Protein backbone atom coordinates (compact mmCIF):
# COMPACT_ATOMS: atom_id res chain seq x y z
CA UNK A 1 0.00 0.00 0.00
CA UNK A 2 0.91 3.54 -0.10
CA UNK A 3 2.04 3.38 3.48
CA UNK A 4 3.86 0.19 3.08
CA UNK A 5 5.79 1.89 0.73
CA UNK A 6 6.65 5.21 2.59
CA UNK A 7 7.52 2.88 5.68
CA UNK A 8 9.80 1.24 3.01
CA UNK A 9 11.23 4.23 2.13
CA UNK A 10 11.85 5.42 5.88
CA UNK A 11 13.71 2.07 6.49
CA UNK A 12 15.78 2.36 3.21
CA UNK A 13 17.02 5.81 4.45
CA UNK A 14 17.83 4.62 7.73
CA UNK A 15 19.60 1.77 6.79
CA UNK A 16 21.24 3.82 4.58
CA UNK A 17 22.31 6.33 7.13
CA UNK A 18 23.40 4.42 10.02
CA UNK A 19 25.99 2.39 7.59
CA UNK A 20 27.43 5.51 6.45
CA UNK A 21 27.68 6.96 10.16
CA UNK A 22 29.23 2.57 11.21
CA UNK A 23 31.86 2.13 8.12
CA UNK A 24 33.16 5.89 8.78
CA UNK A 25 33.37 5.28 13.09
CA UNK A 26 34.88 1.63 12.31
CA UNK A 27 37.71 2.81 10.05
CA UNK A 28 38.11 5.55 12.19
CA UNK A 29 38.62 3.08 15.29
CA UNK A 30 40.96 0.51 13.13
CA UNK A 31 43.01 3.22 12.47
CA UNK A 32 43.92 3.48 15.82
CA UNK A 33 47.60 1.86 16.51
CA UNK A 34 47.62 -0.62 19.04
CA UNK A 35 50.19 -2.89 20.33
CA UNK A 36 50.62 -6.18 19.09
CA UNK A 37 50.21 -9.64 20.91
CA UNK A 38 49.43 -12.86 18.92
CA UNK A 39 48.82 -10.85 15.96
CA UNK A 40 51.70 -11.58 14.08
CA UNK A 41 52.26 -7.65 12.58
CA UNK A 42 52.28 -8.39 8.63
CA UNK A 43 48.70 -10.51 9.11
CA UNK A 44 47.65 -7.76 11.16
CA UNK A 45 48.58 -5.16 8.22
CA UNK A 46 47.05 -7.36 5.66
CA UNK A 47 43.75 -7.20 7.67
CA UNK A 48 43.74 -4.03 8.84
CA UNK A 49 43.94 -3.01 4.93
CA UNK A 50 41.38 -5.44 4.07
CA UNK A 51 38.93 -4.60 6.36
CA UNK A 52 38.91 -0.62 5.40
CA UNK A 53 38.81 -1.03 1.63
CA UNK A 54 36.18 -3.00 2.06
CA UNK A 55 34.45 -0.49 4.34
CA UNK A 56 35.41 2.63 2.05
CA UNK A 57 33.75 -0.17 -0.55
CA UNK A 58 30.52 0.37 1.85
CA UNK A 59 30.47 3.74 2.24
CA UNK A 60 30.75 4.09 -1.58
CA UNK A 61 27.20 1.38 -2.17
CA UNK A 62 25.33 3.37 0.46
CA UNK A 63 25.89 6.79 -1.11
CA UNK A 64 24.82 5.10 -4.42
CA UNK A 65 21.82 3.57 -2.77
CA UNK A 66 20.55 7.02 -1.23
CA UNK A 67 21.05 8.33 -4.58
CA UNK A 68 18.43 5.62 -5.47
CA UNK A 69 16.01 6.34 -2.56
CA UNK A 70 16.27 10.11 -4.42
CA UNK A 71 15.18 8.68 -7.96
CA UNK A 72 12.19 7.07 -6.00
CA UNK A 73 11.45 9.64 -4.13
CA UNK A 74 11.30 12.24 -7.08
CA UNK A 75 9.45 9.55 -8.89
CA UNK A 76 6.98 9.36 -6.22
CA UNK A 77 6.29 13.15 -6.14
CA UNK A 78 6.22 13.47 -9.74
CA UNK A 79 3.45 10.58 -10.09
CA UNK A 80 1.45 11.64 -7.18
CA UNK A 81 1.47 14.52 -5.25
CA UNK A 82 -2.24 15.63 -5.91
CA UNK A 83 -1.31 19.22 -5.68
CA UNK A 84 1.20 20.05 -8.64
CA UNK A 85 -0.75 17.76 -10.57
CA UNK A 86 -3.76 20.67 -9.92
CA UNK A 87 -1.60 23.18 -10.57
CA UNK A 88 -0.22 21.64 -13.99
CA UNK A 89 -3.52 21.13 -15.24
CA UNK A 90 -5.04 24.56 -14.32
CA UNK A 91 -1.74 26.15 -15.95
CA UNK A 92 -2.22 24.04 -19.11
CA UNK A 93 -5.56 24.26 -19.02
CA UNK A 94 -5.40 28.61 -18.71
CA UNK A 95 -2.55 28.78 -21.66
CA UNK A 96 -4.89 26.11 -24.17
CA UNK A 97 -7.53 28.89 -23.88
CA UNK A 98 -5.71 31.70 -24.25
CA UNK A 99 -4.42 30.35 -27.39
CA UNK A 100 -7.98 29.32 -28.18
CA UNK A 101 -9.38 32.88 -27.89
CA UNK A 102 -6.62 34.56 -30.29
CA UNK A 103 -7.23 32.10 -32.91
CA UNK A 104 -10.94 32.87 -32.71
CA UNK A 105 -10.21 36.73 -32.65
CA UNK A 106 -8.33 36.58 -35.80
CA UNK A 107 -10.61 34.41 -37.63
CA UNK A 108 -13.79 36.28 -36.55
CA UNK A 109 -12.07 39.49 -37.56
CA UNK A 110 -11.05 38.15 -40.65
CA UNK A 111 -14.59 36.88 -41.35
CA UNK A 112 -15.64 40.76 -41.30
CA UNK A 113 -13.14 41.96 -43.44
CA UNK A 114 -13.49 39.58 -46.23
CA UNK A 115 -17.63 40.18 -46.08
CA UNK A 116 -16.60 44.32 -47.04
CA UNK A 117 -15.01 42.66 -49.87
CA UNK A 118 -17.33 40.33 -50.59
CA UNK A 119 -20.21 42.88 -50.70
CA UNK A 120 -18.12 45.26 -53.38
CA UNK A 121 -17.24 41.95 -55.32
CA UNK A 122 -21.04 41.15 -55.33
CA UNK A 123 -21.89 44.80 -56.35
CA UNK A 124 -19.21 44.53 -59.02
CA UNK A 125 -20.59 41.69 -60.55
CA UNK A 126 -23.97 41.87 -60.58
CA UNK A 127 -24.30 45.25 -61.85
CA UNK A 128 -21.86 44.50 -64.67
CA UNK A 129 -23.00 44.78 -67.94
CA UNK A 130 -21.72 42.14 -70.18
CA UNK B 1 41.78 -26.82 -19.23
CA UNK B 2 38.34 -25.30 -19.10
CA UNK B 3 35.66 -24.35 -16.52
CA UNK B 4 31.78 -24.02 -16.17
CA UNK B 5 31.84 -21.15 -19.16
CA UNK B 6 33.18 -18.78 -16.37
CA UNK B 7 35.56 -16.50 -18.81
CA UNK B 8 35.33 -13.44 -16.97
CA UNK B 9 35.68 -13.70 -13.45
CA UNK B 10 38.06 -16.53 -13.37
CA UNK B 11 41.15 -14.80 -11.61
CA UNK B 12 39.23 -14.25 -8.60
CA UNK B 13 37.87 -17.56 -8.56
CA UNK B 14 41.78 -18.56 -8.82
CA UNK B 15 42.58 -16.11 -5.63
CA UNK B 16 39.85 -17.33 -3.82
CA UNK B 17 40.01 -20.99 -4.33
CA UNK B 18 43.76 -20.69 -3.39
CA UNK B 19 42.49 -19.26 -0.28
CA UNK B 20 40.24 -22.12 0.12
CA UNK B 21 42.88 -24.61 -0.32
CA UNK B 22 45.06 -23.17 2.35
CA UNK B 23 41.85 -22.79 4.84
CA UNK B 24 41.48 -26.52 4.01
CA UNK B 25 45.25 -26.59 5.06
CA UNK B 26 44.41 -25.00 8.31
CA UNK B 27 41.55 -27.25 9.10
CA UNK B 28 43.64 -30.38 8.19
CA UNK B 29 45.86 -29.14 10.92
CA UNK B 30 43.79 -27.99 13.27
CA UNK B 31 42.31 -31.52 12.82
CA UNK B 32 45.12 -33.45 12.91
CA UNK B 33 46.61 -31.52 15.92
CA UNK B 34 43.39 -32.34 17.83
CA UNK B 35 43.66 -35.65 18.02
CA UNK B 36 46.72 -37.03 19.80
CA UNK B 37 47.45 -39.71 17.35
CA UNK B 38 49.61 -38.75 13.39
CA UNK B 39 50.22 -35.44 15.64
CA UNK B 40 50.95 -34.06 18.53
CA UNK B 41 51.93 -30.76 20.98
CA UNK B 42 54.64 -30.29 23.26
CA UNK B 43 54.26 -26.70 25.31
CA UNK B 44 57.94 -25.11 24.96
CA UNK B 45 58.83 -22.08 26.18
CA UNK B 46 61.02 -20.34 23.96
CA UNK B 47 61.97 -16.40 23.55
CA UNK B 48 62.22 -14.07 20.24
CA UNK B 49 64.40 -11.04 20.39
CA UNK B 50 62.97 -8.16 17.80
CA UNK B 51 65.98 -6.92 15.68
CA UNK B 52 64.07 -3.56 14.97
CA UNK B 53 60.91 -1.59 17.01
CA UNK B 54 58.63 -3.43 14.44
CA UNK B 55 55.30 -2.81 15.78
CA UNK B 56 55.75 1.16 15.78
CA UNK B 57 57.29 1.48 12.62
CA UNK B 58 55.41 -1.66 10.63
CA UNK B 59 52.41 -0.47 12.01
CA UNK B 60 52.67 3.12 11.35
CA UNK B 61 53.76 2.35 7.31
CA UNK B 62 51.00 -0.05 7.02
CA UNK B 63 48.22 1.67 8.53
CA UNK B 64 49.44 4.87 6.39
CA UNK B 65 49.38 2.73 3.29
CA UNK B 66 46.22 1.25 4.70
CA UNK B 67 44.52 5.02 4.80
CA UNK B 68 46.27 5.78 1.48
CA UNK B 69 44.22 3.14 -0.33
CA UNK B 70 40.71 3.83 1.74
CA UNK B 71 40.55 6.91 0.83
CA UNK B 72 41.77 6.79 -3.13
CA UNK B 73 38.67 4.21 -3.12
CA UNK B 74 36.65 6.54 -1.54
CA UNK B 75 37.36 9.87 -3.39
CA UNK B 76 37.18 7.97 -6.93
CA UNK B 77 33.76 7.25 -5.92
CA UNK B 78 32.72 10.85 -4.90
CA UNK B 79 34.45 11.73 -8.35
CA UNK B 80 32.35 9.31 -9.72
CA UNK B 81 29.39 10.92 -8.60
CA UNK B 82 30.61 14.58 -9.55
CA UNK B 83 31.04 13.12 -12.78
CA UNK B 84 27.60 11.49 -12.54
CA UNK B 85 25.39 14.09 -11.99
CA UNK B 86 26.98 16.42 -14.10
CA UNK B 87 17.18 13.08 -17.48
CA UNK B 88 14.72 10.02 -16.75
CA UNK B 89 12.49 12.25 -14.51
CA UNK B 90 12.39 15.04 -16.00
CA UNK B 91 11.08 13.79 -18.75
CA UNK B 92 8.56 12.51 -16.54
CA UNK B 93 7.89 15.99 -15.40
CA UNK B 94 7.10 17.26 -18.89
CA UNK B 95 4.68 14.03 -19.48
CA UNK B 96 3.11 14.59 -16.50
CA UNK B 97 2.10 18.10 -17.37
CA UNK B 98 0.86 16.71 -20.30
CA UNK B 99 -0.78 13.36 -19.80
CA UNK B 100 -2.48 11.64 -17.01
CA UNK B 101 -0.13 9.05 -15.74
CA UNK B 102 -0.41 6.35 -12.51
CA UNK B 103 2.08 3.40 -10.88
CA UNK B 104 0.78 -0.29 -10.57
CA UNK B 105 3.34 -2.23 -9.31
CA UNK B 106 6.54 -1.08 -10.74
CA UNK B 107 5.10 -0.39 -14.03
CA UNK B 108 3.89 3.30 -14.94
CA UNK B 109 1.00 3.04 -16.77
CA UNK B 110 -1.01 6.03 -18.53
CA UNK B 111 -4.73 6.51 -19.85
CA UNK B 112 -4.68 7.83 -23.44
CA UNK B 113 -8.93 7.81 -23.70
CA UNK B 114 -11.35 10.80 -23.13
CA UNK B 115 -12.90 8.53 -20.30
CA UNK B 116 -11.70 11.51 -18.28
CA UNK B 117 -13.46 13.94 -20.27
CA UNK B 118 -16.72 12.26 -20.51
CA UNK B 119 -16.51 9.80 -23.20
CA UNK B 120 -18.31 6.34 -22.25
CA UNK B 121 -15.85 4.43 -24.94
CA UNK B 122 -15.69 1.04 -23.74
CA UNK B 123 -11.84 1.09 -24.95
CA UNK B 124 -9.01 2.31 -21.99
CA UNK B 125 -6.47 4.02 -23.30
CA UNK B 126 -3.66 2.48 -21.69
CA UNK B 127 -0.36 3.36 -22.92
CA UNK B 128 2.66 1.93 -21.08
CA UNK B 129 5.88 4.30 -20.16
CA UNK B 130 9.54 2.36 -21.16
CA UNK B 131 12.87 3.55 -20.00
CA UNK B 132 15.12 3.93 -23.62
CA UNK B 133 15.57 8.59 -22.56
CA UNK B 134 11.67 7.73 -22.08
CA UNK B 135 9.42 5.69 -24.62
CA UNK B 136 5.49 5.32 -24.25
CA UNK C 1 7.25 21.76 -8.50
CA UNK C 2 10.70 23.34 -9.26
CA UNK C 3 10.33 23.58 -5.16
CA UNK C 4 10.74 19.88 -3.70
CA UNK C 5 12.23 18.82 -6.60
CA UNK C 6 15.10 21.10 -6.37
CA UNK C 7 15.47 19.84 -2.98
CA UNK C 8 15.99 16.62 -4.31
CA UNK C 9 19.03 18.03 -6.39
CA UNK C 10 20.15 19.22 -3.34
CA UNK C 11 20.38 16.36 -1.65
CA UNK C 12 21.98 14.55 -4.30
CA UNK C 13 24.76 17.00 -4.56
CA UNK C 14 25.24 16.99 -0.85
CA UNK C 15 25.24 13.03 -0.99
CA UNK C 16 27.87 14.01 -3.24
CA UNK C 17 29.61 16.31 -0.75
CA UNK C 18 29.33 13.56 1.98
CA UNK C 19 31.10 11.04 0.57
CA UNK C 20 33.68 13.86 -0.44
CA UNK C 21 34.29 14.53 3.08
CA UNK C 22 34.86 11.48 4.28
CA UNK C 23 37.28 11.13 1.41
CA UNK C 24 38.80 14.15 2.26
CA UNK C 25 39.19 13.59 6.02
CA UNK C 26 40.74 10.01 5.44
CA UNK C 27 42.89 11.87 3.01
CA UNK C 28 44.54 14.31 5.98
CA UNK C 29 44.63 11.36 8.71
CA UNK C 30 46.71 9.60 6.05
CA UNK C 31 49.46 12.18 5.82
CA UNK C 32 52.43 11.96 7.36
CA UNK C 33 52.66 14.97 8.85
CA UNK C 34 48.56 16.70 9.30
CA UNK C 35 49.52 19.94 11.06
CA UNK C 36 46.00 21.58 10.08
CA UNK C 37 43.96 19.28 12.79
CA UNK C 38 41.83 22.17 13.46
CA UNK C 39 41.22 22.03 9.66
CA UNK C 40 41.03 18.17 10.28
CA UNK C 41 37.86 18.93 13.20
CA UNK C 42 36.33 21.42 10.27
CA UNK C 43 36.43 18.74 7.86
CA UNK C 44 35.49 16.63 10.65
CA UNK C 45 32.33 19.07 11.55
CA UNK C 46 31.75 19.46 7.79
CA UNK C 47 30.79 15.54 7.58
CA UNK C 48 28.48 14.80 10.52
CA UNK C 49 26.75 18.62 9.57
CA UNK C 50 26.66 16.60 6.08
CA UNK C 51 25.22 13.83 7.23
CA UNK C 52 22.82 15.11 9.45
CA UNK C 53 20.69 17.26 7.30
CA UNK C 54 20.70 14.58 4.13
CA UNK C 55 19.02 12.80 7.19
CA UNK C 56 17.28 16.18 7.73
CA UNK C 57 15.84 16.68 4.49
CA UNK C 58 15.13 12.94 3.48
CA UNK C 59 13.24 12.60 6.71
CA UNK C 60 11.06 15.43 6.37
CA UNK C 61 10.37 15.22 2.84
CA UNK C 62 9.27 11.35 3.75
CA UNK C 63 6.63 13.11 6.21
CA UNK C 64 5.71 15.33 3.53
CA UNK C 65 4.99 12.08 1.28
CA UNK C 66 3.17 10.68 4.56
CA UNK C 67 0.90 13.46 4.92
CA UNK C 68 -0.42 13.31 0.86
CA UNK C 69 -0.48 10.19 -0.64
CA UNK C 70 -3.44 8.75 -1.59
CA UNK C 71 -2.89 5.24 -3.71
CA UNK C 72 -5.33 6.64 -6.02
CA UNK C 73 -4.44 7.67 -9.47
CA UNK C 74 -5.87 11.28 -10.00
CA UNK C 75 -8.89 11.55 -12.27
CA UNK C 76 -7.95 14.85 -13.40
CA UNK C 77 -7.06 15.90 -16.88
CA UNK C 78 -6.33 18.78 -19.26
CA UNK C 79 -7.95 16.83 -22.33
CA UNK C 80 -10.83 18.69 -23.54
CA UNK C 81 -8.85 21.63 -23.96
CA UNK C 82 -6.11 20.72 -25.92
CA UNK C 83 -9.15 19.09 -28.13
CA UNK C 84 -10.53 22.42 -28.55
CA UNK C 85 -7.22 24.12 -29.05
CA UNK C 86 -6.43 21.79 -31.72
CA UNK C 87 -9.49 22.47 -33.40
CA UNK C 88 -8.87 25.94 -33.46
CA UNK C 89 -5.96 25.42 -35.10
CA UNK C 90 -7.01 23.69 -37.52
CA UNK C 91 -9.91 26.07 -38.15
CA UNK C 92 -7.20 28.31 -39.27
CA UNK C 93 -5.29 26.45 -41.45
CA UNK C 94 -7.68 25.44 -43.03
CA UNK C 95 -8.63 29.60 -43.52
CA UNK C 96 -5.29 29.83 -44.33
CA UNK C 97 -5.23 27.68 -47.65
CA UNK C 98 -8.64 28.86 -49.09
CA UNK C 99 -7.03 32.74 -48.65
CA UNK C 100 -4.43 31.32 -50.53
CA UNK C 101 -6.58 30.05 -53.25
CA UNK C 102 -8.43 33.06 -53.68
CA UNK C 103 -4.75 34.87 -54.01
CA UNK C 104 -3.75 32.91 -57.15
CA UNK C 105 -7.25 33.08 -58.43
CA UNK C 106 -6.99 36.84 -58.54
CA UNK C 107 -3.35 36.43 -59.25
CA UNK C 108 -4.83 34.57 -62.46
CA UNK C 109 -7.25 37.27 -63.40
CA UNK C 110 -4.60 40.01 -62.71
CA UNK C 111 -2.00 38.21 -64.92
CA UNK C 112 -3.72 38.80 -68.35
Amino acid sequence: SKETLLQSYNKRLKDDIKSIMDNFTEIIKTAKIEDETQVSRATQGEQDNYEMHVRAANIVRAGESLMKLVSDLKQFLILNDFPSVNEAIDQRNQQLRTLQEECDRKLITLRDEISIDLYELEEEYYSSSS
Amino acid sequence: KFQPSLWPWDSVRNNLRSALTEMCVLYDVLSIVRDKKFMTLDPVSQDALPPKQNPQTLQLISKKKSLAGAAQILLKGAERLTKSVTDFNSELLRLRQHWKLRKVGDKILGDLSYRSAGSLFPHHGTFEVIKNPLDV
Amino acid sequence: LANERLRALEDIEREIGAILQNAGTVILELSKEKTNERLLDRQAAAFTASVQHVEAELSAQIRYLTQVATGQPHEGSSYSSRKDCQMALKRVDYARLKLSDVARTCEQMLEN
